[PDB]
């Protein structure tokens, strides 16, 4: 029920480390992603993902009223786990 | 004056 | 902070009434509405001893009113957040709340104005006005959660409008709101599914609407008189519902019946309610209603 | 290249019709989604999706600088297409 | 919008110089900086005949400067968007652009001030100041894409700062920017990979930095003099690079060599550049640099 | 006055 309780959320994982994680597997793990706390903008989160083997970082407005967004990410993660 | 009695402290039943 | 207003532009005149955790004052506001030097307004406040939970609620009402623009919804005029006490400035409802107003009409009423109880016609006007205000709310994807006569306000011309958005919630994402923990709820006005599962929807608001109609036709009699909250809880959860008040027009009795269907999807929508009354309404209605608005697409 | 050119973008599809689209298939089509132009907030978009058979609507800040976000949605859509 | 300023608080004095699609004027600004009655500033504008693609670029520069606060980056002071023409107010760089200033120092220069060419020391100062400004940019995840002496500005006290953010791009998402279509590019200042693939990074900016150093030690000589754009493209793409100017300090020659490594990952970073010069700099540097700031964590 | 000659209209090679 909380950001901290989801498998796709990785707290303070570095952007550098996050990119590594989603790219280990190259274009094969295309789609893999993780959500982390921004290194630069405090309080904000970032969605780091693998697009065709390249790492991309998307700034989000996250961390109340964010439950449905959590559901969205859970569902994507669900499709992922099936690979 | 305010209708304080119109409210009941509670949680859903089931 | 586009709604912020200088505390200097505000002047409190008298006290209008006490709220559960604040005081409502009448006052003047300079340059709050372009084109007006000073405007008579209502000003909501919070007692210093008010809890955080109550402060959040107070701030919630203000916050949600910011996105509303409807003739049948009490209008937000401004806010003073810079330094306490915080002030919520809104339109002045000259005749106060509907419940209080309805009770004044009781023949025995010590404060009886000088007229008889509302007319079938007058009641339909109130009903459509309230339903129109709610329809706008629903259209904006908000569920009121506390529709009741005490929260309906009466204008100087007797136009009724929806007020008190403390419990209102944004349901844009799911079309419903689910409260899990404990909290102060207006049980006597709550639908069965809300009492049971803590789920609120435009349908539960419709149930409350039915209860308001009853309030109107019984001149603000206390609903489920006799029963205690827990009894009411059980009563309603088991299929029960209020009796028809004395001489209640059957047409209104029909609305109440539609409002109290046990299955939420069996109840009517606010738009449907207005549509059912559009013909027998004051000529001005079409000029102000949300229903006849271009917004209602 | 542009929002209009993606299969997961459905322009002016009503929120009501969008929910129907993602729910036709019940909990089986869990994860299915579409992006549309908001009916209420003009200029904004909405992400309507199926979560366990229930329809959800997420307001987005979308429609330059949105390319990577486009990539994100394309990748999710890619995982979908494989079901 | 919190940057909006009343067009009345602005007064144009003279014309400072013509821009590609606008005119830059010097002027005064009343109460644009708390604590100052009037502040002398520079004001950028767009010609009526300017295309929308140019208007967007103009609005881009303003937009990105809003988030900057660095002593070595020309500062944004305010904007006037209410009714045209649109005005971008920024700090006035009393001694104009570095290129133009460097040429003034040529002995033959008709506008020669009254001093000799920059000193090794003076050059190191400029270099550190420029590198410091770029490091901040990089830290904020922006790639300049057009670093060159013409875009470096000189303050009244001769402090050099980074300016002209027309081509600047946010690269927070990928660490790079890729231009696919055609467009006006500063080829003589571009790195090989940029000319070949259209990819820009902090590394390509570093290449441009090397070119600026060359500009400094050659007194703004025209890079790749003789060759035509197409020739330069090929020459650089094939491993070529500028010659060392006359009497160029070898220490500076070392930096240029680091800047022109063919492999972008072989080039140094702006922080590294500053770190290499931190000791031999004016005492005030640590009080103003981004390098010695708390921000640089 | 602006160094317009420093720019070349082009696309990657
Ligand atoms: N569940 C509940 O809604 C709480 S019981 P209540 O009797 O409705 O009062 P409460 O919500 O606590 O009171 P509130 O602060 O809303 O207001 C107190 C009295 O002030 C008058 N009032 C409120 N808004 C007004 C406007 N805009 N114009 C005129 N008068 C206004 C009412 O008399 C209300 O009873
Ligand atoms: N690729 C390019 O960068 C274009 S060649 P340029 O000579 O740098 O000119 P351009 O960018 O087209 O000119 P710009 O609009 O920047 O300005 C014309 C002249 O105005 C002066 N200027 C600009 N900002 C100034 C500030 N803040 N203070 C003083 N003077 C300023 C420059 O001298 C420029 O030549
Ligand atoms: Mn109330
Ligand atoms: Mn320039």
């Amino acid at each position: 029920l909380e950001l901290s309780d989801y498998p796709w959320f990785h707290g303070t994982l570095s952007r550098v480390k996050a990119a590594q994680l989603v790219l280990a597997g190259g274009p094969r793990s295309h789609g893999l992603f993780v959500i982390r706390q921004s290194e630069t903008r405090p309080g904000e989160c970032v969605l780091t993902f693998n697009f065709q083997g390249k790492a991309k970082h998307l700034r989000l407005s996250l961390n109340g009223q964010c439950h449905v967004q959590h559901l969205w990410f859970q569902s994507v993660f669900d499709m992922l786990r099936h690979f | 004056l305010p209708a304080t009695g119109d409210f009941m402290n509670m949680s859903p039943v089931g | 902070d586009e709604w912020e207003v200088s505390r200097e532009k505000i002047t409190l005149l008298r006290e209008l009434g006490q709220g559960s955790f604040g005081m409502v004052y009448e006052g003047n506001a300079r340059d709050i509405i372009k084109g007006e030097a000073e405007t008579r307004v209502a000003v909501k406040t919070v007692n210093e001893s008010a809890s955080l939970r109550e402060r959040i609620e107070f701030l919630n009402e203000a916050s949600v009113m910011k996105g509303f623009t409807c003739h049948h919804v009490v209008r937000l005029l401004g806010v003073v957040s810079k330094g306490q006490p915080t002030l919520v400035v809104m339109e002045l409802m000259a005749h106060g709340d509907l419940k209080s107003y309805l009770r004044s009409l009781r023949p025995e009423a010590e404060n009886n104005p000088g007229r008889p109880p509302p007319t079938l016609q007058e009641m339909i006007q109130m009903a459509a006005e309230i339903a129109d205000g709610m329809a706008y709310l629903n259209a904006k994807k908000f569920v009121h959660r506390d529709l009741a006569a005490r929260n309906c306000m009466v204008a100087h011309d007797f136009t009724v409008k929806i007020g008190d958005f403390g419990m209102t919630r944004d349901i844009y994402e799911t079309d419903y709101y689910r409260k899990g923990g404990k909290g102060l709820l207006p049980v006597r006005w709550m639908a069965p599914e809300s009492l049971k599962d803590g789920v609120f929807t435009t349908s539960s608001d419709m149930w409350s609407f039915g209860v308001v109609l009853w309030e109107i036709t019984s001149l603000a009699e206390q609903p489920y008189q006799g029963l205690s909250n827990e009894q009411v809880l059980k009563f309603v959860m088991d299929g029960g519902y209020l009796d028809q008040p004395d001489n209640c027009p059957e047409r209104v009795t029909d609305l109440m019946r539609m409002c109290w269907q046990f299955n939420p999807n069996m109840r009517p929508t606010f738009l449907e309610i207005v549509n059912l009354l559009k013909d027998d309404l004051h000529p001005s209605f079409p000029e102000v209603s949300f229903f006849h608005s271009e917004e209602n697409k």
